[PDB]
């Protein structure tokens, strides 16, 4: 239920960033 | 390991088109906060149209009040 507005951008293509 | 990372990655790709249909401008942003949470609900959300416009509904104003936090200070 906790979102993150500082969470990292998905942009199709390239990896997305905070990946673990 | 890198299984789950390709697996979180797909799920972006399965997403982000229903949230660039629903909100085109903002869809990037959308389907990273929705890609944090875990992948039972993410699988659930590209079944029921419904279950996702909730919470994309949801992130759209988690941006919107962080937006205004941020205006608040400069």
């Amino acid at each position: 239920s906790n979102l993150n507005p500082n969470a990292p951008e998905f942009h199709p293509g390239v990896p997305w960033k905070g990946l673990q | 390991p890198l299984g789950s990372q390709e697996q979180k990655q797909m799920l972006g790709e399965r997403l982000f088109p229903l949230i660039q249909a629903m909100h085109p401008t903002l869809a990037g942003k959308i389907t990273g906060m929705l890609l944090e949470i875990d992948n039972s609900e993410l699988l659930h959300m590209l079944e029921s149209p419904e279950s996702l416009r909730s919470k994309v509904d949801e992130a759209v104003a988690v941006l919107q009040a962080h937006q205004a936090k941020e205006a608040a200070q400069k």
